[PDB]
């Protein structure tokens, strides 16, 4: 229950070949810089989607990620608020959003930060899939 | 005056060996406001949450930067990263990053324009190369790192502002006029202004409503008067019985006041 | 494979190697103990291909690399010699332990300096 022995070792749920698996989520980082739209397409091309942050606990490895990367966060002007691709509202206390450029997309950065960027700016991206 | 936020990070070596310590001095509207080291952050209280994380980041990253300088000259050397951001009266922003080595500038970046700049100077240029090479190639910094640095700083400034720690409180001066006694039928008149913030004040004797030249007047410096206030004085020599011809004039923060000689 | 080689629950799995990062600053010795306490050991770098996501690690962290002084060269805890060309070793602080830093760097530190650490267990 607490101890790490070879008996308590599980396989990490179904993930694309050569992806990161952590707490029944799969992740891959892409060094091929794309605008947000091309990035979204790339993630969906792999039956996946741009990174959603839903829990500091279950995605704590996001604390160690260097540089800035596209994630699935987008704006809505009528509501003056952010949400994910899947229409999910951003949990109010999860991300610190910083106003870096005028744009309707955000880059994930370490310490659960979201830096607002122009969607047309090419950038590295993170795909995530739920196991 | 604008609003200043500044971070002053500092790392040390002893014969090429980068010491575990480092020290960040945070200045808010030009006043010391935080001192962090490796351990934790101390104002002058766990609202010092995000800054412990951030500034330990930079500290570590700056120990790495110093390890790529090849001075080797024996003994104690400092390296410094100073990030500054300002919010101007007019809503335009200012922001820069500076590196000092042994307390001398050798590299700047304007964060508004993203334009690096170095001293012309053999050592200054080799240093700058050492660190600009470490920044591009090893640390692998995107243009976006410098946009974030700029934005991180300002959101922080706006956050401190909002919290209401910064009071742009005017303290108007106390004024007093006095006179030095008869020597050869003449008097010195002294105007004194004290306990006033901000620092900027106009103080001048006038004859029949017209300022005296700076030359026929004698001037106090603007000295500190405690609690963050200042004091100063101006003085002139006049004839006995020309007293109500002279007045002391003062502007402080849109308050234009006038004090005559006690007759 | 759709499944990542057997790992502790709540650990990171990449190409059947298992990883975890620890924010609790410890000297090298205490860190090695901590990793072994969890049927692991401090990070060993053996392959730029199989550990390429070590390129995306922020800051510096204890790693399983030591300088046996009468060996006049670096090896891993388990006794394995460091592959040449894998790591760039930089002299930061006088010591016989190394911090991992991103783009496959090893920064030399005093073993007694408290620091974050990365545990790995090989498949």
């Amino acid at each position: 229950q607490e101890v790490q022995i070879p008996l308590t070792e599980s396989y990490c749920g179904p993930c694309p070949k050569n992806w990161i698996c952590y707490k029944n989520n799969c992740y891959q980082f892409f060094d091929e810089s794309k605008n947000w739209y091309e990035s979204q397409a790339s993630c969906m091309s792999q039956n996946a989607s741009l990174l959603k942050v839903y829990s500091k606990e279950d995605q704590d490895l996001l604390k160690l990620v260097k540089s800035y990367h596209w994630m699935g966060l987008v704006h809505i002007p009528t509501n003056g608020s952010w949400q994910w691709e899947d229409g999910s509202i951003l949990s109010p206390n999860l991300l610190t959003i910083i106003e870096m450029q005028k744009g309707d997309c955000a880059l994930y950065a370490s310490s659960f930060k979201g830096y607002i960027e122009n969607c047309s700016t090419p950038n590295t991206y993170i795909c995530m899939q739920r196991t | 005056e604008p609003h200043s936020l500044r971070y002053n990070l500092t790392v040390l070596s002893w014969d090429g060996s980068v010491q575990s310590g480092f020290l960040t001095e945070v200045h808010l509207d030009g006043q010391p406001f935080l001192r962090c080291d490796r351990q934790k952050c101390r104002a002058k209280n766990k609202t010092w949450d995000r800054e412990t994380r951030d500034l330990t980041g930079n500290g570590k990253d700056l120990r790495m930067t110093l390890a790529h300088i090849k001075d080797q000259k024996e003994g104690l050397h400092s390296l410094q990263e100073i990030r500054v951001c300002e919010i101007h009266e007019d809503n335009s922003t200012r922001s820069s990053q500076h590196f000092y080595y042994d307390g001398e500038l050798f590299l700047s970046q304007n964060l508004e324009t993203k334009e690096w700049t170095m001293p012309q100077s053999s050592r200054a240029q080799t240093l700058a190369m050492n660190v600009r090479n470490f920044l591009k190639e090893d640390a692998m910094k995107t243009k976006t790192h410098y946009h974030a640095m700029r934005a991180d700083c300002l959101q922080e400034l706006r956050r401190y502002l909002k919290s209401g720690v910064i009071l742009r409180r005017t303290v108007p001066p106390m004024v007093n006029v006095t006179r030095s006694e008869a020597s050869e039928g003449n008097i010195t008149v002294t105007c004194r202004a004290s306990g006033f913030y901000p620092w900027n004040i106009t103080l001048s004797w006038r004859q029949d409503g017209v300022s005296l030249s700076h030359d026929t007047q004698q001037w106090g410096d603007v000295l500190p008067d405690g609690n963050g206030t200042y004091q100063t004085w101006v003085a002139t020599r006049i004839c006995q019985g020309e007293e109500q011809r002279f007045t002391c004039y003062m502007e402080h923060s849109g308050n234009h006041s006038t004090h005559p000689v006690p007759s």
